[PDB]
C-alpha cells in the first residue's frame, strides 16, 4: 500500500549499496584493497596505485553525493506539497479540486508513517442522480424569475426549485427566487406560477 | 532607456468608485511542456561499440553503466507517468452529442474533426503542424498522440456537456448557457447578465477562438516553450554524439583504427583514455538529463494541477487559469505538452460614480447585502460590484446595523419599503 | 513498438495490465496464456446532453481515500577520508 | 537475474540487446598494382645528414610490412600510434620515410617530445606523431678508418625546429651582438659539426641509420595499403565491410545518391559514413546499420 | 529574519571562493601556477604537468 515510501527507502538502499560495492573496483590498480597495496608495495610504487584508487573512489563519492542532492530536492518538493496539504486539508476545508482527494472535500485526517505521512480524505460523492427537466428562469406576471440558490427542475408536470448538489425540490416562491426584467430575453424560459407567501396572510 | 509600462495615476478619492458597465470575453493560450523524449543509451555500445577488448577494459569500472541505464529508465517511466497524470484525469470517455445546440457557443475548431483520421481538433492540428546508431535509441511514448487526443476530446465533451460535475463524480448534463450562468455567479456576476447578453457573450467567445486560430496559423513563436524543450534534448544528444569524435589524448577517436593499428598491450593504453572520456561524457549527459527531467516533472505537475483546477473546475486563484476572472478552460493536446485555452471575463467599460459606505434613512445605517452604493450625481442606487446595474435602494437590497453616528462617510438617502 | 513473440494477439480490448507500447498491452488469461491487445481507454460513456435536461443527485456517499506522501529520508553521512582512505 | 531475485514480479523488463551479428566480412580495396619502393630508403648506400635529413613520399602502392618487422637487423623499432604487426591490415592516405644517420646516444632523441641537440636543431618529431622509428647500427658502412666527415649535424640555431621542419642553411651563427658577415671568428661559429665516425668508437658514438615512417590517415582516399585482398561485394545482408580501411558493420545497398565524380563518400550528422563509393566498381552504396534494439521480457 | 536571503548570497560566494581556491591545487603537478611550469620546463615536460 505504501509503495511510494518503500520506493524512497529502496532508492536510498540501492545508492548506499552501489557506493559500498564501488570500493571493490580496482580502477586500474593491482588490487582494490588499500591494505594489500601498502603491505605489498613500497611508497614509490604504492603511491601510484593509491592515486588510481583515490581517483575512482572520489569520482564514485561525487556521483553519490550528486544523486543524493537530486533525490533530496525531490523529497523537499514532496514535503512542501505535504505541508501544504496538511494545512489546506486538515487545518481547513479546501475548494481546490482533487487537492484533498477525489470529490467535494469535507475533511482530512493525518497519520504518521515511516519517513512520511498519510492523509485520510473524507469527501462527499453524489451517488444516485435522476433526470429532470430544467429551465433557466420562469415567467409569472411578465417578469423573469431566477433561483436565488439552486436550480429549477420539473418532475414532468410540476416545477420545483432544488439545491444544485442534492434533490430537495421546493415550491417556487418569491423567497426562493428573484426577478430581473421581463421574459422577452431569456432563452428557454418557461411559464409557471411563483407563489407569494404574503398573499394568503393578507387575504385571510 | 526602456519605459516601464505606461504610467497611470488612478483617480483615487474617498468617495469615488469606478464600476464597469460592459465587459469582454478573453480566450488566452497557455502552453506547458508535459513530457520529453524517452531516450535510452546502450552504455557498452556507446563506449565500446562492438569491441570485446574495450568491453573487458570497461568492466574495471564495475556498475557504472547499469546505474546510468537505470537512471534513464527511471526518466522514461517518469515521462510516461507525467503524461498519464496530465491527461488521464477523466474516468470515462465522453463524446459530445451530434446536435451542437450550445446556446450559440461554437466549439467546432476545438472539438475533434471526424474527417481527420485521428480524433484531433483543428487547433490541435495547427499545434502539431507548428512544433517540429551508437547505442542511442528512442522509446515510443506509452500513449499515442491519438490517445492523448481522445483524452482531450473526452475532457472537452464532459466540460461542455456537464460543467464541473463530471470532475467530481458522474457527469450531470446541464444546458451550456445555464453553465455560463453558473460560472458568472461563481465569478460574482448575477446570472441574469449572462442570459441578457447571451448572444453578445457567445459572439465574443467565437471571435476570441477565431483570433486564437489566426494567431496559431500565423505566428509560431508562441509554442517556443515546447520547441525549446525539444531543441535542448536534441542539443544534448548532438553533444553526446560529437564527444565520440574526441581523442581525449588517444592517438585516434576510432576504436577500430586503434585495434587494427595497435597490439593489445599498446592498444589497451589508448583504449583506456577513450573509455575514460566517453564515460565522463555519458555521466554528464545522464546528470543533465536527470536535471531536465526534474524540471519537466515540475512542469507536468503544474499542468496536471491546472487541468484539475481550470478544466474540471472554476478556480478562484488569481492568474492561475489566465488573466481576468476565470470562467473556464479547454485542453488541447500538443507534442510533448498541453495547451489551455482560458476563457476569462474582463471588465471593459467603466464609469465614474460617487459612493458611500452606508446610508441613513431613519437614523439607522444601511449596508448593501450584495453590491455597492453608487450615485450618478443626484440619485443613489445599489449595484452589483463587477457590473453596473443600478437598483432602487430598498429594505431587501440592504440590511441595518447600528445608527448613523459611527460610519465614516455615511450619507442621507431614502430607503424604500416594498 | 517492435516484434512481440509468445503473446496471442486478441481483438478484445481490456485495461492495460503490462504496458508494451503504442496502445498495446499484455495480460495472462485463459489453459492460461499471454495475450496482447489494444488497451481500452476507460469505459466510454456519452452524456445524455440536451438543452433542457439536468441530472441531479438524490443521494450521496461518504468516501475516505488514502494519499501517501514521503516527508523525509534517511539522514546519511559519509566520512570522505574514511571512505577513500580508511585508516 | 537482472532484478537479482528468485522472483520476478508482473511487468515488463528490459534484459538484453538484440543485434543481427554480421554474417560475413567484406573487404573492398582499390585495384592497386604497385609495390612500395622501400628498398631505396632502407637499402640506400649513403643516408643523408641529420640536418639535411632525406624525406621520401610513399603513395599509391602496397607494402608487406611483415618483412619489415620480422627482420632482426634493427636495434630500435618503436611505433607510436601504431604497432608493427597491424600495418598489413590498413590503408593510409600517405606515408613519409625520413632517413638520416646519427650516433647511438642520439637515437633516444628521435621520439615524440624528446629534447636534445638533434631534436632541437636537426630533426623534430611532433608530440602527436603517428608512425614508426626504426634505427639500426651502420658501423660497417658509415665508419671510415680515418674518420667519416660526410655526416654533419647542426649544433647552433636561433630557435628550435618546428616538427618536420628542415633547415639546410650553412650561414655562420652569430652568438653575440657583433655581426659575423660570413667570417668565422669570435662569437661566430659554423653551425654544422662533423660526427667523424670511426670503427673504434663505442656503441654510443657508432653510426646509426634511422628511418622514420610517418603514416597519415586523413579523410582523403587511401593510397598506401597492406597486402590485403578484396572480397566479393555482398548486398542486402548484414556484413562487416572494409572500404579502403574504413571498417564498419551494416547492410550495403545500391543507392540513387548522385555523387559527383570527385566525391568518394557521404557523411551524416554524426560524421558517420552514410554512403561509400566502391573502390573497384565505382558505384555508390548506401550503408544502413543491420538491426538492433532492446529486448524486453 | 533576512537569513533566507543572506544564506543564498553566502552560498554563491562560497561556491565562487571554492572555485578560485581550486586553482591553488596541484592535482599531482609540481606546481599550481601555470607560468612557473612554463617558465621552468620545456614544452615536452611542461605538457605532462
Ligand atoms: C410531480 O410532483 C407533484 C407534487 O408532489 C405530484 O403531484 C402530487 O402527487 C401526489 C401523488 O401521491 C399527490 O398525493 C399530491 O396530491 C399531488 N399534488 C399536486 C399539487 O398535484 C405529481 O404527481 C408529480 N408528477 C410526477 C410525474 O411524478
Ligand atoms: C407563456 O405565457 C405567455 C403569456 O401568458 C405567452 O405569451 C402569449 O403568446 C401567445 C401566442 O403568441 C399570444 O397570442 C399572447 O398574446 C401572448 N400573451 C401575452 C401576455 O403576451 C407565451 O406564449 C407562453 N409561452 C409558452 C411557451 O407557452
Ligand atoms: C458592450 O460592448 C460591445 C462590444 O464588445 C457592444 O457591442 C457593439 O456595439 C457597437 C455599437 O452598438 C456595434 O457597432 C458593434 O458591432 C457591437 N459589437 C458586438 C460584438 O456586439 C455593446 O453595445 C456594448 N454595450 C454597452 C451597454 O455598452
Ligand atoms: C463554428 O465555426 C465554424 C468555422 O468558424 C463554422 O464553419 C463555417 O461554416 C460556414 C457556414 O456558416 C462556412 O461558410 C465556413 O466555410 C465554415 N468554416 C469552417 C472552418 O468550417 C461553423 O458553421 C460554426 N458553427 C455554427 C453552428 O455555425
Ligand atoms: C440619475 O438617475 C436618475 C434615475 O435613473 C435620473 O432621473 C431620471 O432621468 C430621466 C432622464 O434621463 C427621466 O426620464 C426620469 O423621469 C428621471 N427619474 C426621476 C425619478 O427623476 C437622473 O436624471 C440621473 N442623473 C444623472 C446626472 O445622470
Ligand atoms: C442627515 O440627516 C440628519 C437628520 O435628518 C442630519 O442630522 C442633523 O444634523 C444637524 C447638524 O449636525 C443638526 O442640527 C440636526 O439637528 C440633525 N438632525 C436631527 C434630526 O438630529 C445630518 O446632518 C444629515 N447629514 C448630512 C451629511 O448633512
Ligand atoms: C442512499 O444510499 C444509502 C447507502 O449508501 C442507503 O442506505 C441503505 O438503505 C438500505 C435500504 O433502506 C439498507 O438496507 C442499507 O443498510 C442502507 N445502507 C447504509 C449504509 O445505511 C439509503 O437508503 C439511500 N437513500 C436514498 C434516498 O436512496
Ligand atoms: C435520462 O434520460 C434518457 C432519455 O433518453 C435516458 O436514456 C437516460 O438513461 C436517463 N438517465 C439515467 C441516468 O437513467
Ligand atoms: C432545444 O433544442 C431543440 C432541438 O430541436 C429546439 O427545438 C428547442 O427550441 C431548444 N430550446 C431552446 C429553449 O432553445
Ligand atoms: C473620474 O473623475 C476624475 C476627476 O478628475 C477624472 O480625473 C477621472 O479620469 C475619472 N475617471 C474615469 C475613468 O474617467
Ligand atoms: C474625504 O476627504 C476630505 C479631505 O481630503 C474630507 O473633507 C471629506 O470629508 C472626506 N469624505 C468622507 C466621506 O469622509
Ligand atoms: C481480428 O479481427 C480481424 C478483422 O477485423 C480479423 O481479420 C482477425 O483475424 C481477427 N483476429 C483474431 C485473433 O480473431
Ligand atoms: C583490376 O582492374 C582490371 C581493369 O582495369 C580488371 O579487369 C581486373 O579484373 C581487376 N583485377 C582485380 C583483381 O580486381
Ligand atoms: C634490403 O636489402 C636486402 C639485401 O639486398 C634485401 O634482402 C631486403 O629485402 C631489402 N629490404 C627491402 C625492404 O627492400
Amino acid at each position: 500500500a505504501l509503495g511510494k515510501l518503500q520506493d524512497v527507502v529502496n532508492q536510498n538502499a540501492q545508492a548506499l549499496n552501489t557506493l559500498v560495492k564501488q570500493l571493490s573496483s580496482n580502477f586500474g590498480a593491482i588490487s582494490s584493497v588499500l591494505n594489500d597495496i601498502l603491505s605489498r608495495l613500497d611508497p614509490p610504487e604504492a603511491e601510484v596505485q593509491i592515486d588510481r584508487l583515490i581517483t575512482g573512489r572520489l569520482q564514485s563519492l561525487q556521483t553519490y553525493v550528486t544523486q543524493q542532492l537530486i533525490r533530496a530536492a525531490e523529497i523537499r518538493a514532496s514535503a512542501n506539497l505535504a505541508a501544504t496539504k496538511m494545512s489546506e486539508c486538515v487545518l481547513g476545508q479546501s475548494k481546490r479540486v482533487d487537492f484533498c482527494g477525489k470529490g467535494y472535500h469535507l475533511m482530512s485526517f493525518p497519520q504518521s508513517a515511516p519517513h512520511g505521512v498519510v492523509f485520510l480524505h473524507v469527501t462527499y460523492v453524489p451517488a444516485q442522480e435522476k433526470n429532470f427537466t430544467t429551465a433557466p428562469a420562469i415567467c409569472h406576471d411578465g417578469k423573469a424569475h431566477f433561483p436565488r440558490e439552486g436550480v429549477f427542475v420539473s418532475n414532468g408536470t410540476h416545477w420545483f426549485v432544488t439545491q444544485r448538489n442534492f434533490y430537495e425540490p421546493q415550491i417556487i416562491t418569491t423567497d426562493n427566487t428573484f426577478v430581473s426584467g421581463n421574459c422577452d430575453v431569456v432563452i428557454g424560459i418557461v411559464n409557471n406560477t411563483v407563489y407569494d407567501p404574503l398573499q394568503p396572510e393578507l387575504d385571510s | 532607456t526602456m519605459s516601464l509600462g505606461v504610467e497611470n495615476s488612478v483617480a483615487y478619492s474617498n468617495n469615488s468608485i469606478a464600476i464597469p458597465t460592459n465587459f469582454t470575453i478573453s480566450v488566452t493560450t497557455e502552453i506547458l511542456p508535459v513530457s520529453m523524449t524517452k531516450t535510452s543509451v546502450d552504455c557498452t555500445m556507446y563506449i565500446c561499440g562492438d569491441s570485446t577488448e574495450c568491453s573487458n577494459l570497461l568492466l574495471q569500472y564495475g556498475s557504472f553503466c547499469t546505474q546510468l541505464n537505470r537512471a534513464l529508465t527511471g526518466i522514461a517511466v517518469e515521462q510516461d507517468k507525467n503524461t498519464q497524470e496530465v491527461f488521464a484525469q477523466v474516468k470515462q470517455i465522453y463524446k459530445t452529442p451530434p446536435i451542437k445546440d450550445f446556446g450559440g457557443f461554437n466549439f467546432s475548431q476545438i472539438l475533434p474533426d471526424p474527417s481527420k483520421p485521428s480524433k484531433r481538433s483543428f487547433i490541435e492540428d495547427l499545434l502539431f503542424n507548428k512544433v517540429t546508431f551508437n547505442g542511442l535509441t528512442v522509446l515510443p511514448p506509452l500513449l499515442t498522440d491519438e490517445m492523448i487526443a481522445q483524452y482531450t476530446s473526452a475532457l472537452l465533451a464532459g466540460t461542455i456537456t456537464s460543467g464541473w460535475t463530471f470532475g467530481a463524480g458522474a457527469a450531470l448534463q446541464i444546458p451550456f448557457a445555464m453553465q455560463m450562468a453558473y460560472r458568472f455567479n461563481g465569478i460574482g456576476v448575477t446570472q441574469n447578465v449572462l442570459y441578457e447578453n447571451q448572444k453578445l457573450i457567445a459572439n465574443q467567445f467565437n471571435s476570441a477562438i477565431g483570433k486564437i486560430q489566426d494567431s496559431l496559423s500565423s505566428t509560431a513563436s508562441a509554442l517556443g516553450k515546447l520547441q525549446d524543450v525539444v531543441n535542448q534534448n536534441a542539443q544534448a544528444l548532438n553533444t553526446l554524439v560529437k564527444q565520440l569524435s574526441s581523442n581525449f589524448g588517444a592517438i585516434s577517436s576510432v576504436l577500430n583504427d586503434i585495434l587494427s593499428r595497435l597490439d593489445p598491450p599498446e592498444a589497451e593504453v589508448q583504449i583506456d583514455r577513450l573509455i575514460t572520456g566517453r564515460l565522463q561524457s555519458l555521466q554528464t549527459y545522464v546528470t543533465q538529463q536527470l536535471i531536465r527531467a526534474a524540471e519537466i516533472r515540475a512542469s507536468a505537475n503544474l499542468a496536471a494541477t491546472k487541468m484539475s483546477e481550470c478544466v474540471l473546475g472554476q478556480s478562484k486563484r488569481v492568474d492561475f487559469c489566465g488573466k481576468g476572472y476565470h470562467l473556464m478552460s479547454f485542453p488541447q493536446s500538443a507534442p510533448h505538452g498541453v495547451v489551455f485555452l482560458h476563457v476569462t471575463y474582463v471588465p471593459a467599460q467603466e464609469k465614474n460614480f460617487t459612493t458611500a459606505p452606508a446610508i441613513c434613512h431613519d437614523g439607522k445605517a444601511h449596508f448593501p447585502r450584495e453590491g455597492v452604493f453608487v450615485s450618478n450625481g443626484t440619485h443613489w442606487f445599489v449595484t452589483q460590484r463587477n457590473f453596473y446595474e443600478p437598483q432602487i435602494i430598498t429594505t431587501d437590497n440592504t440590511f441595518v446595523s447600528g445608527n448613523c453616528d459611527v460610519v465614516i462617510g455615511i450619507v442621507n438617502n431614502t430607503v424604500y419599503d416594498p | 513498438a517492435g516484434c512481440l513473440i509468445g503473446a496471442e494477439h486478441v481483438n478484445n480490448s481490456y485495461e492495460c495490465d503490462i504496458p508494451i507500447g503504442a496502445g498495446i498491452c499484455a495480460s495472462y488469461q485463459t489453459s492460461q496464456s499471454i495475450i496482447a491487445y489494444t488497451m481500452s481507454l476507460g469505459v466510454e460513456n456519452s452524456v445524455a446532453y440536451s438543452n433542457n435536461s439536468i441530472a441531479i443527485p438524490t443521494n450521496f456517499t461518504i468516501s475516505v481515500t488514502t494519499e501517501i506522501l514521503p516527508v523525509s529520508m534517511t539522514k546519511t553521512s559519509v566520512d570522505c577520508t574514511m571512505y577513500i582512505c580508511g585508516d | 537475474c537482472t532484478l537479482k531475485s528468485f522472483t520476478v514480479e508482473k511487468g515488463i523488463y528490459q534484459t538484453s540487446n538484440f543485434r543481427v551479428q554480421p554474417t560475413e566480412s567484406i573487404v573492398r580495396f582499390p585495384n592497386i598494382t604497385n609495390l612500395c619502393p622501400f628498398g631505396e630508403v632502407f637499402n640506400a648506400t649513403r643516408f643523408a645528414s641529420v640536418y639535411a635529413w632525406n624525406r621520401k613520399r610513399i603513395s599509391n602502392c602496397v607494402a608487406d610490412y611483415s618483412v619489415l618487422y620480422n627482420s632482426a637487423s634493427f636495434s630500435t623499432f618503436k611505433c607510436y600510434g601504431v604497432s608493427p604487426t597491424k600495418l598489413n591490415d590498413l590503408c593510409f592516405t600517405n606515408v613519409y620515410a625520413d632517413s638520416f644517420v646519427i650516433r647511438g646516444d642520439e637515437v633516444r632523441q628521435i621520439a615524440p617530445g624528446q629534447t636534445g641537440n638533434i631534436a632541437d636543431y636537426n630533426y623534430k618529431l611532433p608530440d602527436d606523431f603517428t608512425g614508426c622509428v626504426i634505427a639500426w647500427n651502420s658501423n660497417n658502412l658509415d665508419s671510415k678508418v680515418g674518420g667519416n666527415y660526410n655526416y654533419l649535424y647542426r649544433l647552433f640555431r636561433k630557435s628550435n625546429l618546428k616538427p618536420f621542419e628542415r633547415d639546410i642553411s650553412t650561414e655562420i651563427y652569430q652568438a653575440g651582438s657583433t655581426p659575423c658577415n660570413g667570417v668565422k671568428g669570435f662569437n661566430c661559429y659554423f653551425p654544422l659539426q662533423s660526427y667523424g665516425f670511426q670503427p673504434t668508437y663505442g656503441v654510443g658514438y657508432q653510426p646509426y641509420r634511422v628511418v622514420v615512417l610517418s603514416f597519415e590517415l586523413l579523410h582523403a582516399p587511401a593510397t598506401v595499403c597492406g597486402p590485403k585482398k578484396s572480397t566479393n561485394l555482398v548486398k542486402n545482408k548484414c556484413v562487416n565491410f572494409n572500404f579502403n580501411g574504413l571498417t564498419g558493420t551494416g547492410v550495403l545497398t545500391e543507392s540513387n545518391k548522385k555523387f559527383l565524380p570527385f566525391q568518394q563518400f557521404g557523411r551524416d550528422i554524426a560524421d558517420t559514413t552514410d554512403a561509400v563509393r566502391d573502390p573497384q566498381t565505382l558505384e555508390i552504396l548506401d550503408i544502413t546499420p543491420c538491426s538492433f534494439g532492446g529486448v524486453s521480457v
